[PDB]
């Protein structure tokens, strides 16, 4: 009985495949700023996965950029949750 | 057994490389912001326990070699592992000040049969950086 | 301002 | 405004740059074990722990078999991407 | 809000596309077993309330023409979409009877900008296929 | 017997 050499990965992206991630010069990434956030306020009541959902949902309703260019102005971001896990991930008790 | 085993002696490591300052002939520019993210990260997995190592301005080869000396070290006591990374990017790719590296070979140096007492372990990798140049307009609602 | 990574 | 990529979710059936497995008569590996957590959990679990059942049951209770050496005694791992905003129950 | 809102009066669509047989121009080879995969699905999101519609063996053109379809519809009153996909695969692939189709040519109408009586709704691809030619030779637990 | 798809 063997597992896959895959298996037990998480991968957190910042953005979804394909597009930029947003960095503010002052107050640091949106992604890591909200990662930082909800680990704070539910690492003792949530699942990881439910943690980074919501962090998905604070990047994409909180933020929005603000750029002098007009091509880089108004974006907004998704983060990109990508699970091999194979089981719930609790930092509590 | 639907949930990980996290009360081994140690909640396990958590590698912060914090790329902030590129080199000129890569044409990248530098990321103001970042050293925020960094003490924010070594703060936050500070109080769940985790012994973080901050590491600042790497290069290409210095991620690599970093990546495989901690997966050769001995995770039998630790629970997990957390890396952060925190460059510019492309899709599949963290930079280096000097130059692209690809994911998929820090990663590798963790797999379950290249890294023993990480096998059966959640492996997390934290990644702040593009992946490519598309942007998103959002949708009004 | 905010700028892309 | 939300993202025009958030909401979504992709339940791959194996990782990124990977073979993945069906058995000839019973089906694929993926769908043959998502049906079968979505039919015992789907009124009590979120989506994203019924899906972790998937990735724990493809992973340990299936094991290639082939007359074919190269392809004899493989595994395989699902990959769950969730661009997802909120928890999902299906009740 | 935590949780989506899964009270609409209708739960949604469950497109399931399954391609077993292939023009002999590709030279890939009919997926026996598939059709016991179609029909599991078709129960399992039958019991979920889902309105499943099966499609067998459709060429790109007609992958892209159902989709394209299915994303002008009115999905005002249902609460999800779902779609899942059984063919042979590339990384981002899915093959149509005839050849390959992107996965993103078919996810791209659904975005939130793009059918904009499923945006804020969950939009789940559930896709059976190969991503590439690499085996995962495991390791011993 | 198990295929790759």
């Amino acid at each position: 009985h063997k597992i896959p050499v895959e298996a037990d990965f998480l991968y957190a992206y910042s953005t979804a495949p394909g597009y930029y991630s947003w960095r503010n010069s002052k107050d640091g990434s949106w992604f890591i700023q909200s990662l930082c956030a909800m680990l704070k306020q539910y690492a003792d009541k949530l699942e990881f996965m439910h943690i980074l959902t919501r962090v998905n949902r604070k990047v994409a309703t909180e933020f929005e950029s603000f750029s002098f260019d007009a091509t880089f102005h108004a974006k907004k971001q998704i983060p990109c949750i990508v699970s091999m896990l194979t089981k719930e991930l609790y930092f509590y008790h | 057994d639907n949930s990980y085993k996290m009360d081994y002696p140690e909640m396990g490591l958590c590698i912060i490389i914090n790329n902030k300052n590129f080199h000129k002939s890569t044409g990248m520019t530098s990321r103001s912001g970042t050293d925020v993210d960094a003490a924010n990260l070594r703060e936050t997995f500070r109080n769940l326990k985790y012994e973080v190592r901050n590491k600042n301005d790497l290069t290409r080869e210095e991620i690599v070699e970093l990546m495989r000396d901690v997966s050769k070290e001995d995770h039998s006591k630790r629970s997990s592992f957390v890396c952060v990374l925190l460059s510019h990017g492309e899709e599949g790719i963290i930079f280096g000040t000097n130059g692209p590296v690809d994911l998929k070979k820090i990663t590798n140096f963790f797999r379950g049969d290249r890294c023993r007492s990480l096998t059966g372990k959640p492996k997390l990798f934290i990644i702040q950086a593009c992946r490519g140049t598309e942007l998103d307009c959002g949708i009004e609602t | 301002v905010d700028v892309v990574d």
